[PDB]
RNA sequence: UCAGGGUUCGAUUCCGGAGAGGGAGCCUGAGAAACGGCUACCACAUCCAAGGAAGGCAGCAGGCGCGCAAAUUACCCACUCCCGACCCGGGGAGGUAGUGACGAAAAAUAACAAUACAGGACUCUUUCGAGGCCCUGUAAUUGGAAUGAGUCCACUUUAAAUCCUUUAACGAGGAUCCAUUGGAGGGCAAGUCUGGUCGCAGCAGCCGCGGUAAUUCCAGCUCCAAUAGCGUAUAUUAAAGUU
């Protein structure tokens, strides 16, 4: 341990910092609705019936 | 089990009710208003006071840790509180013998999770909030 | 031009020496028509002097070409000078309003309730 | 302090009570896609006009045949629905009106049938010209989507006079396009 | 707020009552035990040449104190109505504008073509392959057309003005004219990603996470929900057949 035992805010000023890495605007209002109508409705690939979520990452 | 049907029971039907509700506690507590006396708050959602002391306390088992809280007096009483400071390093903004504006736990009146006899936290500090402050859009004026 | 002119829901007013109705104005592809325009239009339908006539209230409804208001029409101008409300007759040059605020009235008066006899003095110049 | 002004209004939706219902989430997401809608609020809306419609007719059919009552207000609630094109001339009883449905009232806004009448591409093109000045229903320029259309009014709906489409002066694009390019010349 | 039966609230624009710092007494008048009338005691408190004199915002604006907690010392009798000897004078009653995310209704923030790759019908063919017609994206990036948010002249508006509606002139390629508030173990929609910390710092309504390979802390990326709005404290109704 370095310093001592009871020190605040001790992990978030250990934390090493990292910049945004965004660009590109998102859509809003109607145009948000249409474009998630047509990425779960429209254009579609079949699975084996354990079926796959949205952020499926492995 | 047996309950009087007469036409003519009114009477004894209302004021056996009457009677009966004194034994919910949730009733008795907002009707006999010892519980509104005794509230370190006078029936507001927030309160003032004045910060006296910062202190730690230790968790309740079977988990470890020291909860950083504060000892307040409030501005319309008098009274003593002690209050929880919510996020990592927020006691770092606090400082001592200033206002902080106080609300409650979320538990009308009991205590939550793993700190032991605290039923308060704290939400502003010399009139700037506490989020502001930590998500850095505001600082202390000095 | 293609500005035109209908008149609606026509009263005589022997009561108050006039002639009233209301005014319906087409004007499609233009801004909202002046009122002095509308008044020589008039005086050429009911062929008398545009100098009797009133006119007041136009609005215009959503997406143009269409507005109303309403109108009067007098038996000779001593008639108009008489019956119609001092700033209608202001519109046009016909009566001139006082040029004093009401705070300067309000004050001036309660300054002689502590006077008695021949006030002036707190009146002509105070 | 007494004053002139009135104070009546009144909220025209409800909330659903179950937050995340799978079921739910999906079927609603489905109406906005087919319908070309913004959000749920303007699905909450049309759901909250049907419920009180029913609740109505559900009312009317607990009275005698030939209550006086019964006779005046459902003879009105039947009309009322055969003039918007809801409701069949040929059917006319308070026993059919228990059997409508939400899409039943989504195909009588102006802009699905500014779309199913030729005027436009998609249910998405047809919004954004009726909320440019466009669009004409008889005499007058409208400029709302949800509006209801009659149907006696059904007949009358077309291009405003004073448009680029319909007859009117060219838009603000063309104009400068024309203008510079002719300036390519020099002087311009 | 509510299946049916109920529970809780009502200082607050309409109607009735009471009171003008606290108690008491009385003049005038058709009507008052009146306070923008008077007399005295009790509590405050202003001026003075120390002899004396004067006072009542729980009217409209404005200030101090209190507290979690509440707007301008603006314009006018044009409208609605009232008072007087009156067709004419008066009205902080009342109307108008300012502040205002208490709260309610409507409604933007991208539409459409062309091109390359992608899905699936259908036809010729044993299969391979080709023709194919209707829908998705998204990149090196293509193309023309539409429009109000803003700026600003005129009419209209009104007591005089502002605002709204009407109408000339400027006004868009996206790297801006850049949508936010809370979440991603379960209840409960959505990651058995990648870096840091090591029962510490912290999270957690509730059950629970952290002791060197964290689905829960601190951050990056991706995804979820509602949307011009979303989170938290506290009173209260339903759920409660837990009165």
């Amino acid at each position: 341990v370095h310093g001592s035992l009871a020190r605040v805010g001790k992990v978030r000023g250990q934390t090493l910092k990292v910049a945004k890495q965004e660009k590109k605007k998102k859509r809003t209002g109607r145009a948000k609705r249409r474009m998630q109508y047509n990425r779960r409705f429209v254009n579609v690939v079949p699975t084996f019936g354990k079926k796959k979520g949205p952020n499926a990452n492995s | 089990m047996g309950k009087c049907r007469g036409l003519r029971t009114a009477r004894k039907l209302r004021s056996h009710r009457r009677d009966q509700k004194w034994h919910d506690k949730q009733y008795k507590k907002a009707h006999l208003g010892t519980a509104l006396k005794a509230n370190p708050f006078g029936g507001a959602s927030h309160a003032k006071g004045i910060v006296l002391e910062k202190v730690g306390v230790e968790a309740k088992q079977p988990n470890s840790a020291i909860r950083k809280c504060v000892r307040v007096q409030l501005i319309k009483n008098g009274k003593k509180i002690t209050a929880f400071v919510p996020n990592d390093g927020c006691l770092n903004f606090i400082e001592e013998n200033d206002e902080v504006l106080v609300a409650g736990f979320g538990r009308k009146g009991h205590a939550v999770g793993d700190i032991p006899g605290v039923r308060f936290k704290v939400v502003k500090v010399a009139n700037v909030s506490l989020l502001a402050l930590y998500k850095g859009k505001k600082e202390r004026p000095r | 031009d293609t500005v035109t002119i209908r008149t609606r829901k026509f009263m005589t007013n022997r009561l108050l020496q006039r002639k009233q109705m209301v005014i319906d104005v087409l004007h499609p592809g233009k801004a909202t028509v002046p009122k002095t325009e509308i008044q020589e239009k008039l005086a050429k339908m009911y062929k008398t002097t545009p100098d009797v006539i009133f006119v007041f209230g136009f609005r215009t409804h959503f997406g143009g070409g269409k507005t109303t208001g309403f109108g009067m029409i007098y038996d000779s101008l001593d008639y108009a000078k008489k019956n119609e409300p001092k700033h209608r007759l202001a519109r046009h040059g016909l009566y001139e309003k006082k040029k004093t605020s009401r705070k300067q009235r309000k004050e001036r008066k309660n300054r002689m309730k502590k006077v008695r006899g021949t006030a002036k003095a707190n009146v002509g110049a105070g | 302090m007494p004053v002139a002004r009135s104070w009546v209004c009144r909220k025209t939706y409800v909330t659903p009570r179950r937050p995340f219902e799978k079921s739910r989430l999906d079927q609603e997401l489905k109406l906005i896609g087919e319908y070309g809608l913004r959000n749920k609020r303007e699905v909450w809306r049309v759901k909250f006009t049907l419920a009180k419609i029913r609740k109505a007719a559900r009312e009317l059919l607990t009275l005698d045949e030939k209550d006086p009552r019964r006779l005046f207000e459902g003879n009105a609630l039947l009309r009322r629905l055969v003039r918007i094109g809801v409701l069949d001339e040929g059917k006319m009883k308070l026993d059919y009106i228990l059997g409508l449905k939400i899409e039943d009232f989504l195909e009588r806004r102006l802009q699905t049938q500014v779309f199913k009448l030729g005027l436009a591409k998609s249910i998405h093109h047809a919004r954004v010209l009726i909320r440019q000045r466009h669009i004409r229903v008889r005499k007058q320029v409208v400029n709302i989507p949800s509006f209801i259309v009659r149907l006696d009014s059904q007949k009358h709906i077309d291009f405003s006079l004073r448009s680029p489409y319909g007859g009117g002066r060219p838009g603000r694009v063309k104009r400068k396009n024309a203008k510079k390019g002719q300036g390519g010349a020099g002087a311009g």
